[PDB]
């Protein structure tokens, strides 16, 4: 299986498009990301973490982004937030696992790193998988405001401003989320 | 759709854009403040003024949304607390001329000089040389002549400035609707629309005049043995049934009367203690102190600190060339960064200010879970009342005698037991009449009942009235005794070392009723109890989402701030001094005077 080719890109994608990056029916070999790294957060929800080995499935899909410190505690099946209602939504019935690990020392420079956007400011709650791309000024008041900031009319992507720094809640987590629906 | 949900769509856009350019301006700032170099003064003061021309801008943008219909509570009070005009409502010239006035005042308080009549070449500013003679010298004439001259050479030009700048206030308060100065000032007590809690302006007034006034039966007593003692080190200067001077009180105003202690102490053969060879010939370093202090935070149930804060922090002092302005102080950078900052020694003041320190960054790190502008104490006078229990309470011999730096036995009298208590008194009840007549001299000055044809002898009047000193030489209407303080040149605001010197022993008088404690109250401690670490959390985390008189009931259980803890407190002492004027005479005539003669 071609982990190593997700877990280590020299640089994942922000939380507002995130990477999807699907598996083939080949053999996976799990034994790598399990005895890995520290992991801070590693939880299965549906499969077994001890008998992992023992189940396979037809298709798995492997997603990827970075999101703050304090929010990984959103990415989770029934969770509100402003990550996982505008950017990042999980089902109800996910299957997969969550897993999501520090990297301090690789995605924050000093003077700010304004790599990493996630937009905060959506019409509608985001229904479970989907991602969106829009970049249009939302409209808050009653006047068109034909796509120029100004007052009621706010542009909806928002950069992080990762430093080294920081207190453990602010560092920028990297998170890799597993779901199953290959052997 | 409506003009109430405009408003926190505009507050969240406010709340992630000044959480960070405000992280910016503070890590410049504490770049050139732990490392003095010439670039980064310009470094600090770009981001700083950055900062504040984003501050401006927002502000009169969020004049769009009239105050009248927001109906949710926090929204309404970080809209209100950013809406406020402030300053630069008035013309231009007007406000260029009270930002060169204020500067002007500073200036002249900072680097005053006052020489010899004798000598005219050997003169000293304040702060290096000026209150070390009036605070360490004994000799009559010395302390009269500083204290003369300070106010006759350095005074005498802040009064055309001041009789400007109340001007100018006055209309800059008058513009934003609050009818003087004096209500701005006030303007922070304030909180409206929380039925059961409220608490106008014009009533802060009277609770400190209602107050004040359970204090006099035990100052008068103070006041009278400090004199029946003063008259030995001065003796046919002092008359037995008269006030003191006010050039003999310690220091150059008569603020704290600390430096008295060494003429009037009760017990003068037994050291009070003072564990500073203990922890010297034991290899105490800079480090081990603060580990201590942490373990007495978590020990109540507070959390650990961050991780980042031992990294970070500037605890001791760089040596061959770092030159670093070090007033002990602890930061609050933002997004979980705390940081401690001061050149530590391996003394006993030094392991108090630790935990002074500490209980500062406890408190910030309590709620940092609130919005921007939220993030404050419950008032102007929380801050240092948190942060000063905890070293109320991490110095006495119950505590020091288990940590290890003191003897496990330490026979204790009731001699030290007097001694320490009337080291806190010189300084926790001798301060509070002064600030007390120095605020209501300020109002009644800011409000326009004193024309300004009565300044001094008004001021004068007053101090004679209720502080209980006497001027040594005659003061007319040319000089400005109240411009040479420190407080009233700067434009700071003074009532709240009046409120925090109460709210204090509230806190204490609550803990301590938590964990359960026995003897008198200045032998208490609140460490190893869990529950009073959960009481005072429960006020800690709220910051100034709800008014302060609501904060203060989860603790104490009352609504507005009391003076009984206080004297429940130097009930001791108290009862110790009215059995030591028998023979004096404890009140003072308002009619002696040192020139009568
Ligand atoms: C992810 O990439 C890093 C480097 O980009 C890999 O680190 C290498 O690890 C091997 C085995 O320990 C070493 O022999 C190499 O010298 C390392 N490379 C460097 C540049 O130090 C790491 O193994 C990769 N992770 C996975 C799962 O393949
Ligand atoms: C204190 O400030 C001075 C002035 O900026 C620093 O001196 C230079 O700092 C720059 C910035 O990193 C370095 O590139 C230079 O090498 C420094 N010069 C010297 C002679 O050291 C100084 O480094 C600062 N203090 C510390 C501890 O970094
Ligand atoms: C408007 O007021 C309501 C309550 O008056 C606030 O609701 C609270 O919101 C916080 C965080 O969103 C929750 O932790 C509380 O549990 C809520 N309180 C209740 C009683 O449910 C609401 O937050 C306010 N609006 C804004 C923008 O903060
Ligand atoms: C704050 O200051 C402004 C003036 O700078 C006050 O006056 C309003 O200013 C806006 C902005 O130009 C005008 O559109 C309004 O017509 C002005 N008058 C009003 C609103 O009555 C403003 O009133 C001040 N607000 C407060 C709370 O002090
Ligand atoms: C707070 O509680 C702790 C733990 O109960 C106390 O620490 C112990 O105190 C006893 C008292 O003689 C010592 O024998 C133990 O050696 C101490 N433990 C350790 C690990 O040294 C502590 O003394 C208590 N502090 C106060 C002020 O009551
Ligand atoms: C300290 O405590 C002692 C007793 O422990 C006090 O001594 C008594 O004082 C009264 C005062 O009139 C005498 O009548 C007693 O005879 C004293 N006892 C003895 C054994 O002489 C002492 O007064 C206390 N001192 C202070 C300052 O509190
Ligand atoms: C605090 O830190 C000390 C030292 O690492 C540790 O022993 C203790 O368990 C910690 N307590 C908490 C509540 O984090």
């Amino acid at each position: 299986c071609p982990f190593h080719e997700v877990f280590n890109a020299t640089t994942f994608a922000s939380v507002y498009a995130w990477n999807r990056k699907r598996i083939s029916n080949c053999v996976a070999d799990y034994s790598v990301i399990y005895n890995f790294a520290p992991f801070f957060a590693f939880k299965c929800y549906g499969v077994s973490p001890t008998k992992l080995n023992d189940l396979c499935f037809t298709n798995v899909y492997a997603d990827s982004f970075v999101i703050r410190g304090n929010e990984v505690s959103q990415i989770a099946p029934g969770q509100t937030g402003n990550i996982a209602d505008y950017n990042y939504k999980l089902p109800d019935d996910f299957t997969g696992c969550v897993i999501a690990w520090n990297s301090n020392k690789l995605d924050s420079k000093p003077s700010g790193n304004y790599n990493y956007l996630y937009r905060l400011f959506r019409k509608s709650k985001l229904k479970p998988f989907e991602r969106d791309i829009s970049t249009e000024i939302y409209q808050a008041g009653n006047k068109p405001c034909n796509g120029v900031a100004g007052s009621n009319c706010y542009s909806p992507l928002q950069s992080y401003g990762f430093r080294p720094t920081y207190g453990v809640g602010h560092q920028p987590y990297r998170v890799v989320v597993l779901s199953f629906e290959v052997c | 759709s409506t003009i109430e949900e405009q408003a926190k769509t505009f507050l969240d856009k406010f709340n992630h854009e000044a959480e960070d350019l405000f992280y910016q301006s503070s890590l410049a700032s504490w770049n050139y403040n732990t490392n003095i170099t010439e670039e980064n003064v310009q470094n600090m003061n770009n981001a700083g003024d950055k900062w504040s021309a984003f501050l401006k801008e927002q502000s009169t943008l969020a004049q769009m949304y009239p105050l009248q219909e927001i109906q949710n509570l926090t929204v309404k009070l970080q809209l209100q607390a950013l809406q406020q005009n402030g300053s630069s409502v008035l013309s231009e010239d007007k406000s260029k001329r009270l930002n060169t006035i204020l500067n002007t005042m500073s200036t002249i308080y900072s680097t005053g000089k006052v020489c010899n009549p004798d000598n005219p070449q050997e003169c000293l500013l304040l702060e290096p040389g000026l209150n070390e003679i009036m605070a360490n010298s004994l000799d009559y004439n010395e302390r009269l002549w500083a204290w003369e001259s300070w106010r006759s050479e350095v005074g005498k030009q802040l009064r055309p400035l001041y009789e400007e700048y109340v001007v100018l206030k006055n209309e800059m308060a008058r513009a934003n609707h609050y009818e003087d100065y004096g209500d701005y000032w006030r303007g922070d007590y304030e909180v409206n629309g929380v039925d059961g809690y409220d608490y106008s302006r014009g009533q802060l007034i009277e609770d400190v005049e209602h107050t004040f006034e359970e204090i006099k039966p035990l100052y008068e007593h103070l006041h009278a043995y400090v004199r029946a003692k003063l008259m030995n080190a001065y003796p046919s200067y002092i008359s037995p049934i008269g006030c003191l001077p006010a050039h003999l009180l310690g220091d150059m105003w008569g603020r704290f009367w600390t430096n008295l202690y060494s003429l009037t102490v009760p017990f003068g053969q037994k050291p009070n203690i003072d564990v500073t060879d203990a922890m010297v010939d034991q290899a105490w370093d800079a480090q081990r102190i603060f580990k201590e202090a942490e373990k007495f935070f978590v020990s109540v149930g507070l959390p650990n600190m961050t991780q980042g804060f031992w990294e970070n922090s500037m605890l001791t002092d760089p040596g061959n060339v770092q030159k670093a302005v070090c007033h002990p102080t602890a930061w609050d950078l933002g997004k979980g960064d705390f940081r401690i900052l001061m050149c530590t020694k391996v003394t006993m003041d030094d392991f108090l200010t630790a935990h002074h320190e500490m209980g500062h960054i406890q408190y910030d790190m309590a709620y940092a879970a609130q919005p921007f502008l939220l993030r404050n104490g419950a008032n102007e006078g929380f801050h240092e009342a948190v942060g000063e229990i905890m070293s109320l309470s991490a110095a006495t011999p119950k505590h020091l005698k288990s940590i290890g730096l003191l003897s496990p036995d330490f026979q204790e009298d009731n001699e030290t037991e007097i001694n320490f208590l009337l080291k806190q008194a010189l300084t926790i009840v001798g301060t509070l009449p002064f600030t007390y007549m120095l605020e209501k001299w300020r109002w009644m000055v800011f409000k326009g009942e004193i024309p300004k044809d009565q300044w001094m002898k008004k001021w004068w009047e007053m101090k004679r009235e209720i502080v209980g000193v006497v001027e040594p030489v005659p003061h007319d209407e040319t000089y400005c005794d109240p411009a040479s303080l420190f407080h009233v040149s700067n434009d700071y605001s003074f009532i709240r070392y009046y409120t925090r010197t109460l709210y204090q022993f509230q806190f204490q008088e609550a803990l301590c009723q938590a964990a359960k404690h026995e003897g008198p109250l200045h032998k208490c401690d609140i460490s190893n109890s869990t529950e009073a670490g959960q009481k005072l959390f429960n006020m800690l985390r709220l910051g100034k989402s709800e008014p302060w008189t609501l904060a203060l009931e989860n603790v104490v259980g009352a609504k507005n701030m009391n003076v009984r803890p206080l004297l429940n407190y130097f009930e001791p002492l108290f009862t110790w001094l009215k059995d030591q004027n028998k023979n004096s005479f404890v009140g003072w005539s308002t009619d002696w005077s040192p020139y009568a003669d």
